[PDB]
């Protein structure tokens, strides 16, 4: 039966939803895009889900939003009510082959209900709540039952029946436990119809509070949220989610009499991924028009690597060719999968040998901080169960298959077990991990740039030594590692007190809304997996240095929009480097092999990729060979 | 004393010393909820 | 529209009816769940009496009107799941109902017993007599 304020509250989502037009907008986008792909094939459909702005909302009408924050049973239903009403509105050329519910999803300022696990209680249920945490599992994605079509043979027709449970709504019906139709009204036996039968995506994952803000040593709180038919598989075990939903009470909790309490979970209504450092998420941007635009503009630049080499870690002092091969590995190669199914890797791998406190460490860490995807490890702090995959009847993946596509930050690379070392073998060229371990024959990929630290035998490189008995690793090992740089801490007057200045002058910043004794503060920078180019502070005082977010920016463009192609004119300088590098007697710091032809390959290829560059010429080949003939003696022609 | 608990304090009021070991998850209690009959619409609030 | 799916329209069904066209002594249980036309005589008719077929009450505390709707067996031709409804003396959270006669709606009903026409009936036998609800 219709009910009055149902319809005012109804009518007044639709007011809402005409006067901020992107909602119309949203909803126009998304049916056209569904009739046309419906059309065209007589890729995906896009969900009927729309989301809101809980700040446009409180704006509009504060009641109303106050209504979906603190009552939402009974605002909600009728803001999707009002949302499928203008769909079904706007469909005057409807899809090929009210109607087609349309469900909502929030965002914005929750305010007091911005909560975690342990802070979620008993008082905020029946309350929208958003949660932050970490997903610890993950249910299978099952299909549930809403409606059954059956057949009768005796009389040729089609029945129906549509189910429902306390889950599907916000508000509580009555329960109508209606049996499964095995036989007619009148006695004839029923066939039941699969494939005309609706089945819906069910999920249940557990978030948890995330190990950055649970209390050390406590042990950690869960909540239960249901994901259905659009945001199941939305995230996997490990993720930080933020996950926005309605924190329910379910069954009786021992009171009918036939628990200890109610059963409590949330109905999960948006499912944000977070990106936090050293995890699985990797970090989306969103590039508008303007910063495509930037991002061609310095691309035209010639001396554009070198600003993007001087603005990765200018707090760092020197150390440039080094921010180069950083720079390189963050674009990378293109990786090659030829049709008989062999793997050529396009992913470059630095090793930095050094003496103490040449930075090594902060551009790992930077490293971390900067890269779309970087996990870090240290050596022995991780072995190859905690590196490779682990079986625990399933598989946990490690920490080079959840940096696949991505970079692994091994800090501490000589203090490493050669059981690890065998399986790190293994993940560096083939980019893959095979298990076979109790019964689990598996090949996960692990396709990861590696980047690690590492300390001489004695802890100072001896320079009058060789650098194969400085570095006491496996030669194997080695070979894998694209460039291999040796930093040693030579005490020259003229760089130690330009090293001394810029750390003086880095300790001597300010930011711009701070006091001049004011404690700076730090948040953990959960940024969400989906305003100028240069840096206004530059430790050197010199060519221009642009912003960590715009390089992260410009690093994504040229990852995810240019595939180069090499060309005969960088081959022919490859060739040529290549066979110098293999004849010539230089006492190598790394030994040459056919990995030091597809290290020359991948570096063209990817100061290509820095240039926005879709073929390799000449000048990235000579380049690469430049910075590799650096990497292996020290040349600086 | 925990170990000095017999059976004459039963309902009663004590005071005891201890170290806490184990901390449960917070459970929903209902201190009042609203009930309604299935056949019928008779809608009743039982307080605790 | 007049001043002031919606309005329900009945039928009624006129015609030749064949073996439906009976009279209290010859109509039988096999006739049940059927369309017939009875010809009796009237003996006895009942009060005209309303039928509350849909309550309407006022809650003074949140000033709001609420309605219930009313179903019995005879109003349907086909059986329903049966829904006994309460009265609604109180809202879903506490407050009072009053009432509002006037915006409630009441539904005529009779209930005529038709007996066999004496012109008809058998002499010296006792008359058959089926009950009829408008
Ligand atoms: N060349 C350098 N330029 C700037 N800072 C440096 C340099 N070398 C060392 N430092 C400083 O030394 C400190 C320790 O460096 P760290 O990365 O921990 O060294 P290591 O690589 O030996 O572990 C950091 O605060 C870092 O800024
Ligand atoms: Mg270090
Ligand atoms: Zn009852």
């Amino acid at each position: 039966a219709p009910d009055a304020v149902f319809g005012d509250r109804v009518r007044r989502f639709q007011e809402f939803l005409d006067t901020f037009t992107s909602y119309r907008d949203s909803v126009r986008s998304i049916q056209v895009y569904n009739s046309n792909n419906a059309a065209n094939y007589n890729l995906n459909i896009l969900p009927h889900r729309i989301i809101i702005s809980l700040d446009d909302l409180r704006e509009f009408d504060r009641s109303f939003w106050s209504g979906i924050l603190v009552e939402p049973a009974y605002f909600i239903p009728p803001a999707e009510k009002a949302l499928t009403d203008l769909a079904d509105s706007m469909d005057d050329v409807p899809h090929p082959n009210s109607r087609h519910p349309w469900k909502l999803s929030f965002k914005g300022s929750f305010g007091a209900h911005a909560l975690s696990p342990r802070t979620l209680t008993a008082q905020h249920l029946n309350k929208l709540v958003s949660v932050e945490g970490i997903v610890t599992k993950t249910s299978l994605v099952r299909p549930k039952l809403i409606r059954s079509v059956h057949y009768a043979a005796k009389t040729g027709r089609f029945h129906y029946r549509d189910y429902t449970d306390a889950t599907t709504t916000l508000t509580t019906r009555i329960p109508t436990p209606a049996i499964y139709p095995t036989e007619d009204t009148e006695g004839n036996k029923l066939t039941t119809e699969y494939g005309y039968s609706t089945f819906i995506d069910h999920q249940r994952i557990t978030v948890q509070e995330m190990p950055e803000m649970a209390p050390a040593g406590q042990l950690p709180r869960s909540i239960d949220v249901i994901l259905d038919d659009d945001l199941v598989d939305k995230t996997k075990p490990g993720d930080r989610v933020n996950v926005v939903g309605v924190f329910k009470s379910l069954g009786a909790g021992g009171m009918n009499q036939s628990l200890i309490g109610f059963k409590t979970l949330i109905l999960g209504n948006t499912v944000y991924p977070l990106h936090a450092r050293s995890t699985g998420v990797a970090a989306r941007q969103m590039l508008t028009d303007f910063d495509i635009r930037n991002i061609n503009k310095l691309s035209k630049k010639k001396d554009i690597f070198d600003i993007l080499s001087q603005s990765l870690a200018p707090s760092i002092y020197g150390h440039d060719h080094i921010k180069k091969a950083i720079l390189l590995m963050l674009m990378g190669g293109v990786e090659k999968n030829l049709e008989n199914g062999s793997h050529l890797r396009g992913d470059i791998n630095i090793l930095m040998v050094g003496d103490p406190s040449t930075a090594k460490s902060q551009l790992l860490r930077f490293v971390l901080n900067t890269a779309s995807l970087a996990i870090a490890t240290t050596g022995r702090g991780s072995s190859g169960v905690g590196l490779t995959a682990a079986v625990t009847r399933r598989l946990e993946a490690g920490a080079m298959v959840l940096a696949d596509r991505g970079v692994v930050c091994i800090d501490e690379f000589d203090k490493m077990t050669d059981v690890d070392r065998v399986a790190i073998h293994e993940v560096m060229e083939q980019q893959t991990v095979t298990i076979a371990k109790a019964g689990i024959h598996t090949t996960l990929n692990a396709r990861c740039s590696v980047i690690a630290a590492a300390n001489p035998v004695f802890g100072q490189y001896d320079v009058n030594r060789d650098p194969h008995q400085n570095i006491a690793l496996p030669d194997s090992l080695l070979s894998r590692f694209d460039l291999l740089f040796v930093v040693t801490d030579d005490i020259n007057e003229i760089r130690d007190r330009s090293i001394s200045e810029h750390v003086l002058r880095t300790h001597r910043y300010l930011p711009p809304g701070y006091l001049e004794g004011e404690p700076v503060r730090e948040r953990l920078n959960l940024s969400l997996a989906v305003d100028h180019v240069f840096e206004k502070f530059n430790p050197l005082l010199i060519p221009k240095l642009v912003t960590i977010p715009f390089l992260r920016k410009y690093v994504q463009y040229a990852k995810e929009r240019v595939i180069p192609q090499l060309t005969q004119e960088a081959i022919n300088v490859i060739v040529k480097n290549y066979t110098d590098l293999r004849n010539d007697d230089n006492t190598k710091k790394s030994p040459i092999t056919a990995r030091t032809l597809e290290t020359l390959i991948r570096l063209a290829t990817a100061h290509a990729k820095v240039r926005l560059s879709k073929t390799v010429n000449k000048v990235d080949a000579k380049v690469a060979a430049n910075l590799l003939r650096f990497a292996l003696l020290g040349e600086d022609i | 004393p925990l170990r000095d608990l017999d059976s004459e304090h039963v309902s009663k009021i004590v005071r005891l010393s201890g170290i806490i070991i184990s901390t449960s998850v917070l459970s929903s209690r209902a201190t009042y909820l609203s009930i309604m009959c299935r056949n019928c619409r008779h809608t009743t609030s039982i307080t605790i």
